[PDB]
């Protein structure tokens, strides 16, 4: 295909009730739509911060580098425990997981003679 | 709001005076504006720039003729792919990256006639024109190529007026029979190409032409117990065949490139041609079964072969004629939209013109066509529109349809199926289509509507065209703005103010001779959405009348409708202005030797109108699409022009397709001269001793451009006469029987006497005068039996003695040697530089004679040398 | 790797032809245009006897 934005996408993703191009041109003119995902699922929260860039020397996250809303027409899904309805995995992501319990091990403390410690390991 | 527009050809052409329309809705405040064409990745070289001054003076619109000539990279070729349009002005600037072609103009290769015998000279010349349709004087290189795809000779001449006269091309010494090719190109840098073809065959001019007309081009359910075949023979001097004995055979065939076939015995023979005509009805059912076959359905996608032999009953001449084949098919018909742009406007009636064809690519009229339609809404709504019907016109092949779409529409899905009364429902073909709404950020649309199925406009008229702008968020349309293209250069441009009164209003635009072959017009208006102006448009394709700049009119002197076999006569040249003219005389019988057709002119209108960068009936899908599809690309302020999909090649269809008398001089071609015509000229010459129709075509090129005339027929004809059936060549050795008939057209009878004059090397029966008796308005088969001894030797006279007639025939029998024709060749590679490892400067090919040789024959040889050039 | 792609004939030039026993084609290509000649010469210790050329026919032959 060709999004008039320029980006060039796989035809399968055409007339499928999902903005795959970004500009929605891939669904600009469609009569019958082969909907990819038969049921409404949720967006994983902060999914975009796994698609942002990471500046080594600054140790600071920067501008969006991956589009993580792109879904590739595959309706791959993943079920949250402690949250009813399933979440929708994006196409860049091979895996997502939710298993998380807490214990004392998680609450720790350190002593610093001086601030020189923080530089050494990294 | 200030919105600006620039319009330029989609692609530039080298050496074309490329016109660039500039239109703006600026302040009254007049201003200067430079425009230029600069090189790629560096605006260093500026090949041309144009200082167009606009104002309320020119309703804010100008034209500029920029041009791009030979300033380039010639050696180790890297000829540039791209260039840069630029706008420099007080008020604004921008720039475009635009491609560049070296395709410039038209090369018309004019061979003297389309069929030759070996050892004829092929006369040839060229008509070359530039993108502006003027002379375009460039030295040109045609190159001869044999029917084995092998180059042969090559020759240049300079171009003095547009009528380049090359030296005659004698056909080689033992040449290759088939389809020769002449490829013409400019010695200069422009890419331009021309092709032409001639056949080389041993051929003899054929005395009468046998037509053979079948009832249809398909064979199917209706006509399978009967297929009507009319066969119409007549002479080339306009008098039909009285008595003739006919023989028809039929055969099965796989395809049209099929070299051979399987004959069918029991094939209707022996109908007698009577007075111009004969007829038969071919029962395919009863005949086909004598080979393997049993049903028509068995016989699908197979062709039927017809070959006829008409020998004159009373008139010594075999003639032969054949039909390649007629397809036997279930599916009798093909389908294709003729002048239908696949982009629709909502709240408008859509136009649909469909076309029906037979298996052999020609029209068929009187067939009914059902159109089923389905609409889907912006709403995602799905709706069934009401099925229509029409019947394919007979002059067109086109059935027309109109559906008025509910204005909320986006996508139209239409079916088109044929509904012919005799065909099984499943057999009838269908094609389906989708049409798409012109997208408007505006929600704003346009529909300019003009169509005549009557289909032709005449230079001089004034075009009246209806502009309906239904939908736009605001009708605060200030101005309607049009643009008229023709042969890829913008030629007209202008603006009409919106009538508060109209909603729809007229434009009157004068039809001019700049548009003669064809034209497009495009109309856009700016709707300033008070946040980003939108450009909104539509275009339409307009075939118009075929009128020359210099109409040549040719006339023969003695206005009599039949002519005399020796007589001198003057010819008339006519022109609207000083011109050149290039004459041709062709025996109208010689078109008869090849089933294929003469090709000056028909073509000349078409070739010339293939400089249009457009496609479709016009009318796009964006605003950008519209302008692009129309053969343009713009630079723009409100909506920019995006795409580079010029690449996928254009296809749509626009137009639906003493007191002795001595006869001696029988020239196949003559009048191969060119003349300077000061609007007037005349010239006398005695037309050759030969009973045929002379078909003499004159074509003239001038400042204005090219113009081919109506060909002049001129049948020359005698009352009582003799013509012999002489073979191309005869072999010395075996005795031959020479045929030929005397033709008595006089209302009373006569007693006559033929006698042959033999030359030193040719034999005859006795040695008188063998006085016979021909009835009023008939013929008498006369024959002589000769035997050739001296090879190659020519000249036989035939002398005719009659009541009120005395005729002597000057013919030229040709003779060949017995046995075989062995061919043997050798060669060398000349390699002075020992490239191959050994230096080569000489071979010696020794004369060597094998004693198996047929007596009294030369040994020939030919030296062909082909320089072997290589490399990029 | 070059060997593995052998795919288009639309072009209509003749494929590489077959040299005669003890010889070779002087002039390698995949496709030759119709009417091109290729010259046959011989391996070491053998020399050409006769017509040294094949011509490419529109035939493809
Ligand atoms: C993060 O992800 C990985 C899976 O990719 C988890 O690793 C699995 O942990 C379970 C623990 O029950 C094991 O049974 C699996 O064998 C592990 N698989 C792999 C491939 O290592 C890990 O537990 C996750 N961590 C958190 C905190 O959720
Ligand atoms: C056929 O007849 C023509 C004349 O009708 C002969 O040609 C003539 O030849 C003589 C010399 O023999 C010339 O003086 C004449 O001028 C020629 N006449 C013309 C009109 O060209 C020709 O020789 C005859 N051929 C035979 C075999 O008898
Ligand atoms: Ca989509
Ligand atoms: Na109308």
């Amino acid at each position: 295909f060709r999004c008039d934005s320029g980006r060039c996408i796989a035809r399968k993703l055409e007339c499928n009730g999902e903005n795959d191009c970004g500009d929605n041109s891939d669904e600009r003119d469609c009569g019958r739509t082969k909907a990819v995902c038969t049921r409404k699922y949720n967006p994983i929260p902060s999914v975009q911060l796994m698609g942002n860039g990471f500046h080594f020397l600054a140790g600071e996250p920067r501008g969006e580098v991956l589009d993580n809303s792109f879904t590739g027409g595959i309706c791959k899904t993943v079920k949250s425990s402690r949250t009813s309805n399933p979440y929708r995995v994006p196409a860049n992501l091979e895996n997502v997981g939710f298993e998380v319990q807490t214990a004392e091990d998680d609450l720790k403390t350190d002593f610093y003679k001086d601030l020189t410690s923080l530089g050494h390991n990294e | 709001e200030q919105t600006y527009v620039i319009s330029a050809p989609k692609i530039f052409r080298v050496g074309a005076s490329e016109n660039i329309v500039i239109q703006v809705y600026g302040y009254t405040e007049a201003f200067d504006a430079t425009i230029s064409i600069k090189s790629y990745p560096d605006k260093k070289f500026s090949y041309s720039s144009g200082h167009v001054h606009l104002s309320s003076e020119n309703k804010f619109q100008n034209s500029a003729i920029l041009t791009i000539q030979p300033k380039q990279l010639p050696g180790g070729q890297n000829p540039v792919s791209y260039v840069y349009l630029e706008v420099v002005s007080k008020h604004f600037s921008k720039s475009k990256r635009m491609p560049i072609t070296y395709d410039n103009g038209f090369l018309f290769i004019h061979t003297d006639k389309p069929v030759y015998t070996p050892d004829q000279s092929v006369k040839v010349r060229v008509y070359s024109l530039n993108d502006d349709l003027k002379p375009a004087k460039r030295e040109t290189v045609l190159t001869f190529i044999d029917p084995e795809g092998s180059e042969v000779d090559m020759v240049e001449e300079i171009d003095h007026i547009g009528i380049i006269s090359f030296p005659d091309f004698k056909i080689p010494s033992n040449p290759r029979y088939g389809m020769w090719t002449i490829k013409a190109k400019y010695k200069e840098d422009f890419s331009t190409t021309g092709t032409a073809y001639f056949e080389v065959k041993e051929y003899v001019l054929p005395h009468f032409s046998v037509s053979i007309e079948p009832e249809y081009n398909f064979i199917g359910y209706k006509n399978f117990k009967n297929f009507e075949i009319t066969i119409k023979a007549r002479y080339f001097y306009n008098k039909v065949v009285t008595e003739a004995d006919v023989y028809i055979t039929f055969g099965i065939r796989e395809d049209l490139k099929d070299d051979q076939k399987e004959m069918m015995q029991t094939a209707m023979q022996n109908t007698m041609l009577i007075n111009g005509i004969a007829q038969v009805t071919f029962d395919s059912e009863t005949a086909v079964k004598e080979l393997s076959y049993y049903s028509l359905e068995d016989l699908n996608n197979k062709y039927l072969y017809i070959a006829v032999t008409v020998i004159e009953s009373t008139g010594g001449f075999s003639e032969e004629a054949e039909i390649p084949g007629i397809k036997y098919v279930l599916s009798p018909y093909k389908l294709n939209l003729v002048a239908t742009p696949l982009f629709l406007k909502p709240g408008i009636p859509y136009p649909i013109k469909v076309q029906v064809k037979d298996s052999l690519d020609q029209l068929v009229g009187g067939v009914p066509v059902t159109l089923n339609a389905q609409t889907i809404d912006v709403n995602q709504e799905t709706s069934d529109l009401d099925p229509s019907k029409s019947v394919t016109r007979v002059d067109d092949g086109v059935a027309s349809f109109v559906l008025n779409l509910p204005s909320g529409v986006t996508v139209l899905e239409f079916n088109v199926k044929t509904d012919a009364p005799d065909l099984p429902e499943e057999n009838q073909a269908r094609e389906g289509y989708r049409a798409i709404a012109y997208s408007s950020l505006s929600q704003s649309y346009l529909y300019i509507d003009w169509t005549d199925n009557h289909k032709a406009l005449l230079v001089g008229e004034h075009l009246n065209i209806i502009v309906t702008p239904k939908s736009p968020y605001i009708d605060k349309i200030t101005h309607y703005n049009y643009l008229i293209l023709s042969k890829g250069k913008i030629i007209h441009f202008g603006t009409r103010e919106k009538f508060s009164d109209a909603s729809y209003q007229s434009i009157n635009i004068p039809v001019t001779q700049n548009m003669v072959p064809s034209s497009r017009l495009l109309v856009y208006y700016i709707v300033t959405g008070e946040q980003t102006a939108e450009l909104v448009s539509d275009s339409v394709w307009l075939n118009i009348e075929e009128k020359c700049g210099n109409q040549l009119q040719v006339h023969l002197s003695p206005d009599a409708d039949a002519y005399s076999p020796g007589q001198t006569v003057s010819l008339n040249m006519a022109t609207g202005m000083d011109s050149w003219v290039a004459l041709a005389a062709v025996d109208s019988a010689v078109y008869g030797v090849q089933r294929g057709a003469k090709k000056p002119l028909e073509r000349v209108f078409q070739f010339l109108e293939k400089s249009d960068l457009g496609c479709g009936a016009g009318g796009g899908l964006n605003n950008a699409n519209v302008f692009h599809l129309a053969g343009l690309t713009f630079l723009t302020n409100a909506n920019a022009d995006d795409s580079q999909e010029n690449d996928e090649p254009c296809k749509e269809i626009l137009r639906p397709r003493s007191k002795p008398e001595i006869r001696s001089y029988f020239p196949e071609s003559w009048l191969w001269e060119v003349h300077l015509v000061p609007r007037r000229k005349q010239l006398q010459f005695a037309l050759p001793d030969s009973l045929t129709t002379w078909e003499i075509q004159g074509i003239g090129i001038s400042n204005t451009g090219i113009c081919v005339a109506d060909t002049v027929k001129a049948k020359v004809f005698k009352d009582v006469f003799l013509e012999m059936n002489i073979p191309y060549s005869v072999v010395r050795g075996e005795q031959i029987q020479l045929k030929g008939t005397v033709y008595n057209y006089r209302t009373s009878g006569m007693q006559f006497c033929v006698k042959m004059s033999a030359v030193e090397g040719i034999c005859t029966s006795e040695s008188k005068c063998v006085r016979q008796k021909v009835e009023g308005s008939s013929s008498h088969l006369v024959t002589f039996t000769v035997l050739p001894l001296e090879i190659g030797l020519h000249n036989i006279n035939f002398s005719l003695e009659t009541w009120f007639g005395k005729e002597i025939l000057v013919k030229t029998l040709r003779v060949v040697p017995e046995g075989v024709k062995r061919e043997s060749y050798s060669g060398v590679t000349l390699d002075p530089r020992g490239i191959y490892g050994t230096i080569s400067r000489r071979k010696e090919f020794p004369y060597r004679i094998p004693l198996d040789l047929v007596p009294k024959t030369e040994i020939k040889r030919i030296l062909s040398v082909k320089g072997l050039l290589v490399g990029e | 790797k070059e060997v593995d792609l052998p795919e288009i004939e639309a072009d209509s030039g003749c494929p590489q032809p077959v040299p005669p026993e003890n010889g070779f084609i002087r002039n390698e290509k995949q496709l030759y245009l119709v009417g091109e000649d290729v010259e046959i010469s011989c391996l070491t210790g053998f020399e050409t006897v006769g017509y040294q050329y094949f011509r490419c026919l529109p035939d493809g032959t």
